[PDB]
């Protein structure tokens, strides 16, 4: 009757994957919005 | 004003110690005594005593990496000389 | 109350420099911080006069420092003073960033103060590469296309930073014109550092050498610690004096009197005294995109040192061999300074190696393990 | 052999603390630079003006700068004409431009020399063995590219300047006798006046720098001991209290 | 950082341990001298650091009297160290008046939070 820690639990970081994988997709959209313009990111634009 | 947080000082009043009692102080006003009062006996007897206790803590710690580098200085000077260059062409 | 508490702005500077309790013990190790507020007022000042007879130029670079040596009235005292104090700038710092690590200064709750520290001690770096490129020297070319051509080793986009820094496709008349309108704005951001390097210094205050609670015995700053600061400006500017009026370049390299050529290489690339060990680290690894990573480590590698040290006790004063082995490693950072002086020839490589390792083998295995051990010393020779 | 020989340390004048140049030595050495080393190098950084007052008379340079020329504003249609050198000029070169310089020296290209003394590790002690350190013939086992001297002191051997000083090339207005080794000496001199033309003064006031600064920094230990002997002699006491409260 | 419970179940059984406590205790006893902190008049115990809330709360249950006298030791250390001199040697710590007084209350602490933090995240089946 333990769960792994180490000030953070393991039973909240699995709460919290779904929106962390969100939150990247968020900031991969971020990226080609202030980075578009550059010719070499253009590439896959 | 906005309040602050917590921190290991305080101010003049409130320096944030443990409480002390029964410790008392005693000075004397510098325009009535003589400075320099002791200055010999001070750079040759205390100088002395404070060098021979933190002196092997230096030393050996400056002896191993200066034998180090010499024994790697004249190593060197024998690879690149006319008499080692046989060894030279076994370490390029 | 009094005006000098009254008043909005006399405030700040009463709780700093006047009614500031200080430790009564704390020894001469502790001026370090003060000398280098002063070293970085002269840079300024010494730098803003100067900078009203300098063309940026790649043209007039290196022609208007020497109209300065020989034409400004007294510009000779002003580029000693000036070239001298950035090398006398950086052995107060390594006093101070030593004087930090011997006492465990880096430890909490202190962790800000010493991460402060560290933007502090990059931007310096910057500081001092970006006024050595302004010269326009022959060493100052090259220095600057082999440490600005070292981003060229991350991954598909470092051919267009090297070439959005350079400003073209070298090190031409676009760079150096960038590079000193530069050099004139870090300062200016490294004295906003330092309000707030002092900012978390004042919510816990110095340290002492005993590396015990501080808050039995405080004297106040004025009249104690500003005549004893005094004795060391004294001495700062005396020592300073010497290597201004009686051996003015003695410190710099003779290389840097040559106007820069892009044709033709000198003999042998070296940095400057204070950058030379970090030159044997990236130099170290037998790969280019390695180097960078454990070339830039080595100054990241402080940050984890607050939890690598595993003692209950603050400092180096009471271990034997926690002292035993921190001058080994100041000795090694001295060794590792050495062979970037010499070429990279048999059997430098080879030591160049094993000491690299050493260095960063000490924040990451001997102070935690023998911190470990002393910890148990400590317990059952007591007990 | 590449690093090239070590030069020894020799007695120069104006070594030490309080030595000004031998004012003397720099104005023989400018009569040696003009008739020996005047058709290969520069001195593009040497105005005229700082002639007076250090090695010559104003009568005697507001001569030597009216043998050469300088380009003039144009006249009254354009037209470019020429004007005499003045006191605010600076010395002319023998070439006017980079590529006319290795036509004349076989592809060699002829440093400037007013910073030469400050650019050239070996300070003072590298020009001297340098024009003095030429052997008669090579060390045997080495041969030489065509047109390229040998000198042991410059880093690598092979050198493309020649032998330019010998016995009595060049008589003085003083009588001193104008020897290999005597020249080198002097040209040195001139040479390090070029590159440190502050150099006298910058020394004297070190001496007045240092003195109030030796007896300011003594004068502060004083006062730090006589402001910090109230804390220095405080002795504490210490008796426990009872334990009643 | 290593905590103080996990070295010091390193100490009792090393004391113990006849072939440990003949081995290492005779070489421990010349650390602490070598160390010479005896010699400014510091228990060990005075040494650790306390700005954080696991030591200042053992700091609080310390009877006043072994507060009072730590204190002294602490101004003595701070004066003596200031003069670049030590204390006579008649009033050196002795090997018998190096005790540990701290010891229980930062042993009493640590397991009252460590208890803390394993009901914290106790996953009931
Ligand atoms: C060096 C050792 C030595 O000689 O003595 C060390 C010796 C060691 O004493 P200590 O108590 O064991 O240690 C003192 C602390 O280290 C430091 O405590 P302190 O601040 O009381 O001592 C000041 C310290 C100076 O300390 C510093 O400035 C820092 C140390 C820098 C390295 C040493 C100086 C280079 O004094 C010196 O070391 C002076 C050295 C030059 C003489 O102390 C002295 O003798 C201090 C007095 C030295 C002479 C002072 C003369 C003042 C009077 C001048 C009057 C005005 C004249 C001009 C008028 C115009
Ligand atoms: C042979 C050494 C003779 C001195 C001696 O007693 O030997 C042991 C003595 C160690 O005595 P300790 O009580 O075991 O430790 C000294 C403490 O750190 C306590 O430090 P402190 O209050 O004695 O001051 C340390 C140092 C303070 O020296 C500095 O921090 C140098 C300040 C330089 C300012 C300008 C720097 C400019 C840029 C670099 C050039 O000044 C002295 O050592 C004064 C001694 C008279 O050796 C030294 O401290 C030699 C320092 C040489 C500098
Ligand atoms: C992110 C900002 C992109 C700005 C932009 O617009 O960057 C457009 C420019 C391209 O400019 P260019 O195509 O005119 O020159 C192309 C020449 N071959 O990106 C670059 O490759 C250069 C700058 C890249 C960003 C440097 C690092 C920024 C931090
Ligand atoms: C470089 C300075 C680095 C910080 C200072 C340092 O490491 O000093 C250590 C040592 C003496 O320091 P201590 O704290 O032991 O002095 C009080 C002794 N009762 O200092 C020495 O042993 C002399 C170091 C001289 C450099
Ligand atoms: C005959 C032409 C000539 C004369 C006269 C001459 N030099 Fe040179 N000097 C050269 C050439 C050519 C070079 C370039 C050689 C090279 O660097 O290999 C050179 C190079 C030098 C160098 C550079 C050496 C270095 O290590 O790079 C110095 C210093 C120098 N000369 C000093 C002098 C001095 C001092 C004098 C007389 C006071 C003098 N020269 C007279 C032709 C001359
Ligand atoms: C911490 C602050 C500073 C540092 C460490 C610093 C450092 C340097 C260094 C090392 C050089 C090259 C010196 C040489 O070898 O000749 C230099 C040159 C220069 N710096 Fe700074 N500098 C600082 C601040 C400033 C400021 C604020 C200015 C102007 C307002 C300035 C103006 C110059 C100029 C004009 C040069 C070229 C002139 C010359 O050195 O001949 N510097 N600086
Ligand atoms: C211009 C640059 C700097 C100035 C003016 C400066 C100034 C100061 C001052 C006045 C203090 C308090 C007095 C003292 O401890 O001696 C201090 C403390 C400190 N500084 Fe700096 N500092 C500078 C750069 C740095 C750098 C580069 C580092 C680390 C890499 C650093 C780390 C520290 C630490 C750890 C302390 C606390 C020392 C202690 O309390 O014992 N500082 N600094
Ligand atoms: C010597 O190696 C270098 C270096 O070559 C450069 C370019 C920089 C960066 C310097 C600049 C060209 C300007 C960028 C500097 C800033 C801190 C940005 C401040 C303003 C925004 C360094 O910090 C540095 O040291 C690691
Ligand atoms: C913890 O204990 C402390 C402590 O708290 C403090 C504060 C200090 C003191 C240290 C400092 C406060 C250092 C502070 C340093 C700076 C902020 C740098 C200062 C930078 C500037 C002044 C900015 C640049 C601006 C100028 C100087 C402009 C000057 C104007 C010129 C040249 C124009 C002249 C032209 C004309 C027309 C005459 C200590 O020494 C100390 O330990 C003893
Ligand atoms: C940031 C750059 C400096 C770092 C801080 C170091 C502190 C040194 C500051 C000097 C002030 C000392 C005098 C204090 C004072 O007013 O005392 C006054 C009067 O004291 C005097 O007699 C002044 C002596 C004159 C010496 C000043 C020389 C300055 C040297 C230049 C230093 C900075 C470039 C108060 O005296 P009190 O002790 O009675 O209160
Ligand atoms: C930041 C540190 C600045 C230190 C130097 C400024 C000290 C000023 C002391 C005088 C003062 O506050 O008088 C002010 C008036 O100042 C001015 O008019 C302009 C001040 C500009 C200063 C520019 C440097 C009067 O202050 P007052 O009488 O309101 O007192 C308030 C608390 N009783």
């Amino acid at each position: 009757t333990g769960l792994h820690f180490g000030r953070l639990s393991l039973r909240s970081l699995t709460a919290y994957a779904p929106n962390l994988m969100l939150w990247g997709g968020a900031s991969m959209l971020g990226l080609f919005v202030f980075t578009e313009g550059w010719p070499k990111f253009q590439d896959t634009l | 004003g906005p309040p602050s947080g917590k921190t290991y000082m305080g101010w003049w009043g409130h320096m944030g110690g443990p409480k002390q009692k029964g410790i008392t102080s005693y000075a004397v006003s510098p325009y009535a005594q003589k400075p320099l009062q002791g200055i010999f006996h001070n750079a040759v007897f205390n100088s002395f005593r404070r060098f021979k206790s933190q002196f092997l803590y230096v030393l050996i710690p400056a002896g191993i990496y200066w034998y180090w580098w010499k024994n790697g200085n004249e190593y060197n000077e024998f690879l690149y000389s006319k008499a080692g260059r046989e060894e030279l062409e076994r370490v390029n | 109350m009094a005006f000098r508490k009254s008043n909005v702005y006399l405030s700040l500077v009463n709780s700093y420099i006047i009614d500031s309790p200080q430790p009564s013990s704390i020894n001469y190790w502790w001026n370090m911080g003060s000398l280098l507020g002063l070293c970085l007022v002269i840079q300024i000042v010494t730098g803003i006069f100067m900078a009203m007879h300098y063309s940026s130029n790649i043209e007039l670079a290196f022609s208007s420092v020497e109209h300065i040596m020989r034409d400004v009235h007294n510009g000779y005292i002003l580029r000693y003073l000036h070239a001298n104090g950035a090398s006398f700038f950086f052995m107060v710092m390594f006093m101070h960033m030593a004087k930090g690590l011997y006492y465990g200064s880096y430890r909490s709750p202190r962790v800000t103060l010493w991460n402060v520290g560290v933007i502090i001690f990059i931007l310096t770096i910057a500081t001092a590469f970006l006024g050595y490129c302004c010269v326009y020297g022959q060493m100052s070319h090259w220095g600057a296309t082999v440490i600005t051509n070292l981003f060229s080793a991350i991954p598909f986009v470092g051919n267009d930073i090297v070439s959005w820094l350079w400003g073209g496709f070298s090190v031409s008349n676009p760079t150096i014109q960038r590079f000193f309108a530069l050099h004139y704005l870090v300062p200016f951001i490294i004295a906003a550092m330092v309000i707030m390097h002092l900012m978390a210094l004042h919510i816990h205050g110095s340290s002492n050498p005993l590396g015990i609670t501080g808050n039995l015995d405080r004297i106040p700053m004025h009249s104690y610690f500003i005549f004893k600061d005094l004795v060391t400006v004294f001495l700062f500017m005396l020592i300073l004096a010497l290597f201004v009026f009686y051996s003015p370049n003695t410190l710099g390299h003779p290389d840097n009197y040559i106007p820069g050529n892009p044709l033709v290489t000198p003999a042998s690339i070296v940095p400057e005294w204070y950058l030379l060990p970090f030159y044997a680290i990236l130099r170290s690894i037998p790969d280019k995109l390695l180097g960078v990573i454990t070339m830039f480590a080595a100054i990241l590698v402080l940050l984890v040192l607050p939890f690598t040290d595993r003692s209950v006790v603050r400092g180096n004063t009471f271990k034997v061999l926690s002292k035993f082995f921190f001058f080994i490693f100041v000795f090694n950072f001295v060794l590792l300074g050495q062979i970037g002086a010499c070429h990279v020839e048999v059997p430098y490589v080879l030591m160049g190696q094993i000491a690299t390792f050493i260095y960063f083998a000490y924040f990451l295995i001997i102070v935690p393990v023998i911190s470990t051990i002393e910890n148990v010393l400590f317990y059952i020779g007591r007990v | 052999a590449e690093h090239g020989l070590h030069a020894p340390a020799y007695a120069w004048s104006h070594n030490g603390p309080f030595e000004t140049f031998d004012h003397a030595s720099i104005r023989r050495g400018y009569q040696v630079y003009r008739e020996v080393c005047a058709a290969c190098h520069s001195l593009d950084r040497v105005a005229w003006r700082t002639l007076v007052g250090v090695s010559h008379t104003n009568e005697e340079v507001r001569n030597m700068a009216e043998e050469f020329e300088y380009d003039d504003e144009p006249d009254e249609q354009g037209n470019p004409k020429k004007r005499p050198g003045k006191l605010s000029d600076y010395i002319p070169g023998p070439y006017p431009n980079e590529q006319a310089a290795r036509a004349a020296n076989q592809g060699a290209l002829p440093p400037d020399l007013s910073l030469i003394v400050k650019a050239r590790h070996g300070g003072c002690d590298y020009i001297f063995s340098l024009l003095t350190g030429y052997p008669d013939e090579p060390p045997a086992g080495v041969a030489l590219p065509p047109g390229s001297n040998y000198n042991p002191y410059f880093p690598g051997g092979s050198i493309a300047m020649a032998r330019v000083l010998f016995d009595d090339m060049v008589e003085y207005e003083d009588g001193t006798p104008a020897t290999t080794s005597q020249m080198a000496k002097d040209v040195t001199t001139f040479l390090n006046w070029c590159a440190e033309p502050e150099h006298d003064e910058r020394k004297r006031l070190g001496l007045k720098t240092v003195i109030i600064l030796s007896s300011l920094y003594l004068l502060s230990i004083w006062v730090k001991k006589f402001k910090w002997a109230g804390i220095k002699t405080r002795k504490f006491v210490f008796n426990p209290p009872k334990p009643r409260k | 950082p290593q905590s103080f419970t996990s070295i010091a179940r390193i100490g009792d059984y090393i004391l113990k341990s006849p072939v440990l406590s003949k081995l290492c205790v005779p070489v421990a006893n010349q650390f602490i001298n070598l160390a010479g902190y005896k010699k400014l008049g510091l228990k060990f115990d005075d040494l650790i650091a306390e700005e954080n809330p696991i030591m200042q709360t053992a700091l609080r249950r310390l009877p006043e009297d072994e507060s009072y006298a730590r204190a002294y030791r602490i101004i003595r250390a701070h004066q003596t160290e200031l003069t670049h001199h030590l204390l006579p040697r008649n009033e050196w710590i002795k090997a018998q008046e190096d005790v540990p007084y701290l010891l229980p209350y930062i042993l009493e602490a640590e397991a009252a939070a460590k208890e803390k933090d394993e009901l914290d995240n106790i996953e009931v089946s």
